[PDB]
C-alpha cells in the first residue's frame, strides 16, 4: 500500500511494501525475507522510540517514506 | 559485597553516562521536586541514586539477564519523557539534552523532483564496517547521499512508477547531548565486529546540516563492550571529567583514573581493544 525505508546493519536502505495496518511481526518478517535477520533479533527504531511488537504501523504513524534504522541486541552482564 | 554490580553492567554502564552528562541531574532534581510537592517512581529511585553515588563521590574525593545498553538508555529516557509529558498535562529535559530532528530527502532520478521528510532522532545508528576506517566515514555513510536501485527502487508519486532515487539525511535541530550508537555486529548468522573506528575527541556534523553552524562537540563518555559474542559480554563505560579533564574508568566496582591521551591510545584499533565501543556521546561546547 506504502512504501517506507530501512536502514540496514551496514547502512545501506533497502524498501518495503507495507499497509499501515501491519504489524511490527509483519515487517520483521519483510526484513527478514530481505536481510536474513530473525525477527527476534532485530530492532526497529522510528523517530527515537523502539517500535513494540504487536502494535501497526498506524499506531506510530509510519507514513510513506518513513524510515525505520535496523539494530542488533549487543547483551552484557 | 559489589559483586553484584556485574550483573547489571549494562544498567550501571548508562547510569554512569547519565550522570556525567550536563544538566542531567539537573533536571532530574527539578523534576523530584515537583513530583514532591504534588503529592513517578522512576524520577523518586533517580534522585536516590543520584544522591547515593554524590555521597559516594564526595567519599572518594576526600577520603580515598544479559541487555542492551543503548535499549536501557532508550528505556529510561522514554519513561522520563513521558513523566514529563504527563506532568505538563522543566519539563523538556530529554528534549533539549538527546533529542534533534532530520530532515530525510528523496530525489527521483527520473523527474528530479525532491520530497522531504523530518523525523526526531535520540541518537545516530552509524555502521563500523564496509559492506581503517573512521567517524566521518561512518556519519557519511548515514547522512551522505545514498543511490537506491534494483531491487530497492523508489516509488516515484510523479512518475507513478518505480525509479532509482538519491537519499540524503541532514541534521536541522541539534540536541546538546550527540548519541552515536555504533552498529558493531553484522549478518550473513549474526557476530559483532570487534574492530573499532577511528574516533576523534571533536566532532563537527556541519558536512551534514541544513544550515552551517559553527558548533562543534566534544566527546565525554564511552559505553563499551567486552566479549566475542553479540549474545553474551560485559558492558563497561569511560566517563570524562568537565581531575577535570581525566577520563574515569568504570569497571564493575573499580574506577581508574586515566589521562585523555592514555584513553584516546586504548580507543585505538591499531592496539586491537578487547572493550568494543558501542556507544559515543558528544556535547556540544
Ligand atoms: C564504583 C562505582 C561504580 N559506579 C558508580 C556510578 C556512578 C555514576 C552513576 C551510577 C553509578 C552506579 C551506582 C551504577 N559509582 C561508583 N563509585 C562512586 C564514584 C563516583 C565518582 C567518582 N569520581 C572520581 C572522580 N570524579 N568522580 C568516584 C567514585
Ligand atoms: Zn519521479
Amino acid at each position: 500500500s506504502m512504501q517506507i525505508f530501512v536502514k540496514t546493519l551496514t547502512g545501506k536502505t533497502i524498501t518495503l511494501e507495507v499497509e499501515p495496518s501491519d504489524t511490527i511481526e509483519n515487517v520483521k518478517a519483510k526484513i527478514q525475507d530481505k536481510e536474513g535477520i530473525p525477527p527476534d533479533q532485530q530492532r526497529l527504531i522510528f523517530a527515537g522510540k523502539q517500535l513494540e511488537d504487536g502494535r501497526t504501523l498506524s499506531d506510530y504513524n509510519i507514513q510513506k517514506e518513513s524510515t525505520l534504522h535496523l539494530v542488533l541486541r549487543l547483551r552484557g552482564g | 559485597g559489589l559483586n553484584n554490580l556485574g550483573n547489571t553492567s549494562y544498567l550501571n554502564s548508562i547510569l554512569q553516562v547519565l550522570y556525567f552528562c550536563p544538566g542531567f541531574k539537573s533536571g532530574v532534581k527539578h523534576l523530584f521536586n515537583i513530583i514532591s510537592r504534588k503529592k513517578y517512581e522512576l524520577i523518586c529511585s533517580l534522585q536516590s541514586l543520584i544522591i547515593s553515588v554524590e555521597q559516594l563521590q564526595a567519599s572518594f574525593l576526600l577520603n580515598p539477564l544479559q541487555h542492551d545498553a543503548q535499549e536501557v538508555l532508550q528505556c529510561i529516557l522514554g519513561n522520563i519523557q513521558e513523566t514529563c509529558q504527563l506532568l505538563k498535562k522543566g519539563f523538556e529535559l530529554v528534549e533539549k539534552l538527546f533529542q534533534g530532528q532530520l530532515v530525510l530527502r528523496t530525489r527521483c532520478l527520473e523527474c528530479e523532483s525532491l520530497t522531504e521528510r523530518r523525523e526526531d532522532f535520540q541518537d545516530i545508528s552509524v555502521p563500523v564496517q564496509e559492506d581503517m576506517k573512521t567517524l566521518r566515514w561512518a556519519i557519511s555513510q548515514f547522512a551522505s547521499v545514498e543511490r537506491i536501485v534494483g531491487e530497492d527502487k523508489y516509488f516515484c508519486e510523479n512518475c507513478h512508477h518505480y525509479t532509482e532515487a538519491e537519499r540524503s539525511l541532514l541534521f536541522d535541530k541539534m540536541p546538546e547531548v550527540i548519541t552515536i550508537h555504533l552498529k558493531c555486529f553484522a549478518a550473513s548468522g549474526l557476530s559483532k565486529i570487534n574492530t573499532p573506528l577511528l574516533t576523534p575527541l571533536k566532532l563537527s556534523l556541519e558536512e551534514w546540516s541544513t544550515k552551517p553552524t559553527n558548533d562543534s562537540y566534544g566527546l565525554f563518555a564511552v559505553v563499551m563492550h567486552s566479549g566475542i559474542t553479540i549474545s553474551s559480554g560485559h558492558y563497561t563505560a569511560s566517563v570524562k571529567v568537565t581531575y577535570e579533564g581525566k577520563w574515569l574508568l568504570f569497571d564493575d566496582s573499580e574506577v581508574k583514573v586515566t589521562e585523555e591521551k592514555d584513553f584516546l591510545n586504548s580507543l585505538s584499533p591499531s592496539t586491537s581493544p578487547t572493550s568494543t565501543p558501542y556507544l559515543l556521546f558528544y556535547k556540544k561546547l
